[PDB]
């Protein structure tokens, strides 16, 4: 129901107020708006990313930090959308050729002590984890779709800007044609195809993280993640 | 003589003058210096500040500066010796003395012209009357009076102890002037907490002084604030806390706090191999996961923390630790800066007694003094890291002493000695850190041993000091009973032994119960101490 969207709106507002109001310093010396300033400078440099500290977020509002730890996938996109809002209201107006607002990648770092690869057990699935290791392999950079549009082969009925879930998860095309009547033919079994010219894609990479040599139990080979 | 009114007879006098501050190297002295600096900077009093780590460098600084200054202020030094004889001043200088050390020297008390004691008259003071101390059958009664004088004055000078915090005295001055800022109240709190952390006062007196400071905290918390009008996050908020006795536990893991706190380390006997299972039993009784307990406190799950203090108290009561809570204070400002008074005490103390060889002890004083101002929060956090290192080194040293059985009962008193070249001895070579080590080690020993006799003894500890001159630092500690009144006789016992043996004893530290001794004379010095305490 739309009460979930109400919850999303208020949580996005709280992330926006974190990025709008957080300061570092003291009244004896002076204050700087850390994340506003980083957003402004990175956007003007054409970087379109910031890195947020979990302890800063927890000091501002500990519930948001707890939500990010427990349910990072759900709340990180709200944080990124709030970052996009703050970037807009921090950089507006922009010169010609920069009118269209860009998406902001929000990265995370923390002062917390890390876990091992062998600490990752089924209780922690979908939770936010911090682990060390060595990069032993790295793939070529490739394209992952973030937005697609799909068109029906019979009636040319189109679904636009389908949100693609991040990560190695894919997307299921609809089994039957959407929103129009069961005419003749009703449906060929895959009615939809992905339109070639409308996809928005981002870079992605696959890497292998090896366990640290001093973390390995005696007699065992280092694990991979 | 005692200053009756600090505003009228001390501050309004030195307000018009150039002043020289001699400041001792301890956190209470630093806090009093910060408060007095703030008042002088408000009034444009052209002061000069000199750190002094001992009597000889106090004498050196006075010899350097006596020509140019007529008004001197001694912070946590001078009250327990004859300053006139020590410094040999000109006839028309003035020495204001704000010092916690007791008993006050009788010459300091009854000097009515030159020595002015910034000491509260309602402290634990019992001065002998003037006629008992100062001027055929007539000469026979003269000799009898002199014998009675020796008896009475020994009874007066026997037990050394500490009175009200100098930071609290200077805060009362600031309050009377009505220039008492919230950071000045915080510095007063930190001075009292320094006294409590170093066990210089009884728990009753600490609770009474906390009761005094609570009212000032309430006044400052209602100067511009109530339940419906509130200030910026920039402003400092001091809050009364019935917090936990664990050390630095909001800045590292609860596991490290339980391991490196003196009380819980002593009770669980974590120096021993078996004690870690006792601690694990305590944590399992609480129901805290070990991963959360070993995680940093700020990164611990928030569902574990919002009743942690009463959970700790409830489990501690059924484990026999009946007083895990303590009445203390905290300061908040900004979004993320939060400190207990104990945290600030340990950070500043570590910055003073740092093991770093670069610079000098006065440079480390300067680092500690800077760290008490909020313009040097980086210095405060660096001090917190140094405090974590210091606490860990303290526990390793206690474990070494108890495991090797260096603590041997020398009849009247337990005896311990650090050895040159062993780990962290250079960190503990400084007398303040050595005093803290000896107190923590005595608590650990009393919890360790099963003999009823050993639980009541005092302790004497020695450590190397010098090889260019071949000397050791020796400290004396009273017994660690809960009934103790925190008074000790070792300041006078040491000099009685030293004069009985004609030992090469040097007496530079401001506490009489800490001495420097030639490494050869320690044998006969200890023999005299056993003979003396009997
Ligand atoms: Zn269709």
């Amino acid at each position: 129901a739309d009460e979930g969207q109400a919850r999303k709106s208020q949580l996005q507002r709280r992330f926006k107020e974190f990025l709008r109001q957080y300061r570092v310093g003291t009244d004896r010396t002076g204050f700087t708006f850390k994340y506003r300033d980083e957003l402004k400078r990175h956007y003007n440099l054409g970087e379109y990313w910031i890195e947020v500290e979990m302890e800063d977020l927890a000091s501002f509002d500990e519930d948001l930090a707890d939500y990010l730890y427990k349910q990072p996938a759900e709340h990180l996109q709200l944080l990124e959308e709030a970052a996009k809002e703050v970037a807009d209201e921090v950089t507006r107006p922009r010169p010609s050729g920069e009118e269209v607002l860009q998406d902001i990648q929000v990265m995370l770092k923390s002062d917390a002590s890390p876990s091992s690869i062998r600490s990752l057990k089924s209780d922690m699935m979908s939770h936010l984890v911090k682990i060390p290791g060595i990069i032993i392999a790295a793939s070529a950079v490739r394209a992952k779709a973030t937005r697609i549009s799909i068109q029906c082969r019979s009636c040319r009925n189109t679904l636009t800007n389908i949100a693609m879930r991040p990560g190695l998860e894919g997307y299921a095309l609809p089994r039957k044609c959407n929103t129009d009547q069961a005419g003749r033919p009703k449906c060929p079994l895959d009615p939809y195809f992905i339109m070639p010219d409308k996809c928005k894609c981002v870079d992605f990479q696959t890497l292998k993280l090896q366990e640290l040599p001093d973390a390995v139990p005696h007699g065992e080979m280092p694990r991979h993640m | 003589m005692f200053v009756s009114d600090f505003r009228k007879e001390f501050y309004e006098v030195v307000q018009s003058q150039r002043v020289l501050l001699f400041v001792a190297s301890d956190v209470d002295a630093l806090c009093a210096c910060k408060i007095l600096q703030a008042l002088f900077q408000c009034d444009h009093v052209q002061y000069t500040l000199v750190p002094v780590s001992g009597w000889q460098e106090l004498e050196t600084a006075f010899l350097e500066h006596k020509e140019q200054f007529h008004y001197f202020i001694l912070i946590n030094c001078g009250a327990n010796v004859d300053l006139l004889d020590i410094l040999q001043p000109d006839e028309d200088t003035i020495f204001f003395v704000c010092d916690t050390h007791r008993p006050v020297n009788v010459v300091n008390v009854y000097n009515d012209t030159q020595i002015k004691l910034l000491i509260k008259q309602d402290d634990d003071l019992e001065v002998p009357a003037y006629e008992d101390i100062f001027r055929t059958m007539r000469r026979r009664q003269r000799r009898e009076w002199e014998a009675r004088r020796r008896d009475i004055l020994f009874d007066y000078e026997q037990y050394e102890y500490h009175g009200t915090s100098s930071a609290m005295v200077m805060f009362e001055l600031a309050w009377m002037l009505s220039k008492d800022l919230n950071d000045m109240l915080w510095w007063a709190i930190v001075g009292l907490t320094d006294q409590w952390v170093q066990d210089k006062i009884t728990q009753m007196k600490y609770v009474t002084d906390v009761g005094v400071l609570q009212r000032h905290v309430s006044r400052h918390n209602h100067r511009n604030e109530d339940e419906e009008n509130t200030l910026s996050v920039d402003c400092t908020r001091i809050s009364f806390e019935y917090d936990l006795r664990l050390v630095l536990y909001q800045h590292w893991s609860l596991h490290d706090s339980l391991c490196n706190t003196s009380y819980t380390a002593a009770r669980f006997k974590l120096w021993s191999v078996h004690g870690q299972k006792r601690l694990q039993e305590f944590l399992a009784d609480m129901g805290l996961p070990l991963k959360q307990v070993k995680q940093k406190f700020q990164a611990m799950d928030i569902s574990l923390k919002e009743n942690l203090r009463e959970m700790i108290e409830e489990s501690a009561n059924k484990f026999g630790m009946k007083d895990m809570r303590v009445q203390t204070f905290s300061i908040h400002f900004g979004f993320k800066h939060k400190f207990l008074a104990s945290d600030v005490v340990f950070a500043t103390m570590s910055l003073m007694e740092s093991p770093e060889k670069d610079g000098s002890g006065t440079d480390h004083f300067i680092q500690a003094l800077d760290s008490l101002s909020r313009s040097n929060l980086d210095k405060l956090y660096h001090g917190l890291e140094l405090a974590k290192k210091q606490l860990r080194a303290t526990q390793q040293t206690i474990a070494s002493c108890l495991c090797t059985n260096l603590v041997i009962s020398q009849g009247p008193f337990l005896y311990c000695s650090l050895m040159e070249g062993t780990p962290d001895v250079m960190l503990f070579s400084r007398p303040a850190s050595l005093s803290l080590l000896s107190k923590h080690l005595l608590k650990s020993f009393v919890c360790s041993t099963k003999n009823r006799r050993c639980k009541l003894l005092p302790l004497v500890m020695a450590a190397p000091l010098s090889m260019e001159h071949g000397t050791v630092t020796v400290v004396g500690i009273p017994p660690e009973t809960d009934s103790s009144d925190r008074k000790n006789f070792f300041g006078r016992a040491f000099e009685k032994a030293a004069e009985s043996t004609s030992s090469r004893m040097l007496h530079n530290h401001f506490d009489l119960s800490v001495i420097e001794l030639k490494a050869e004379d320690r044998s006969k010095f200890l023999d005299a101490l056993i003979s003396l305490l009997s």
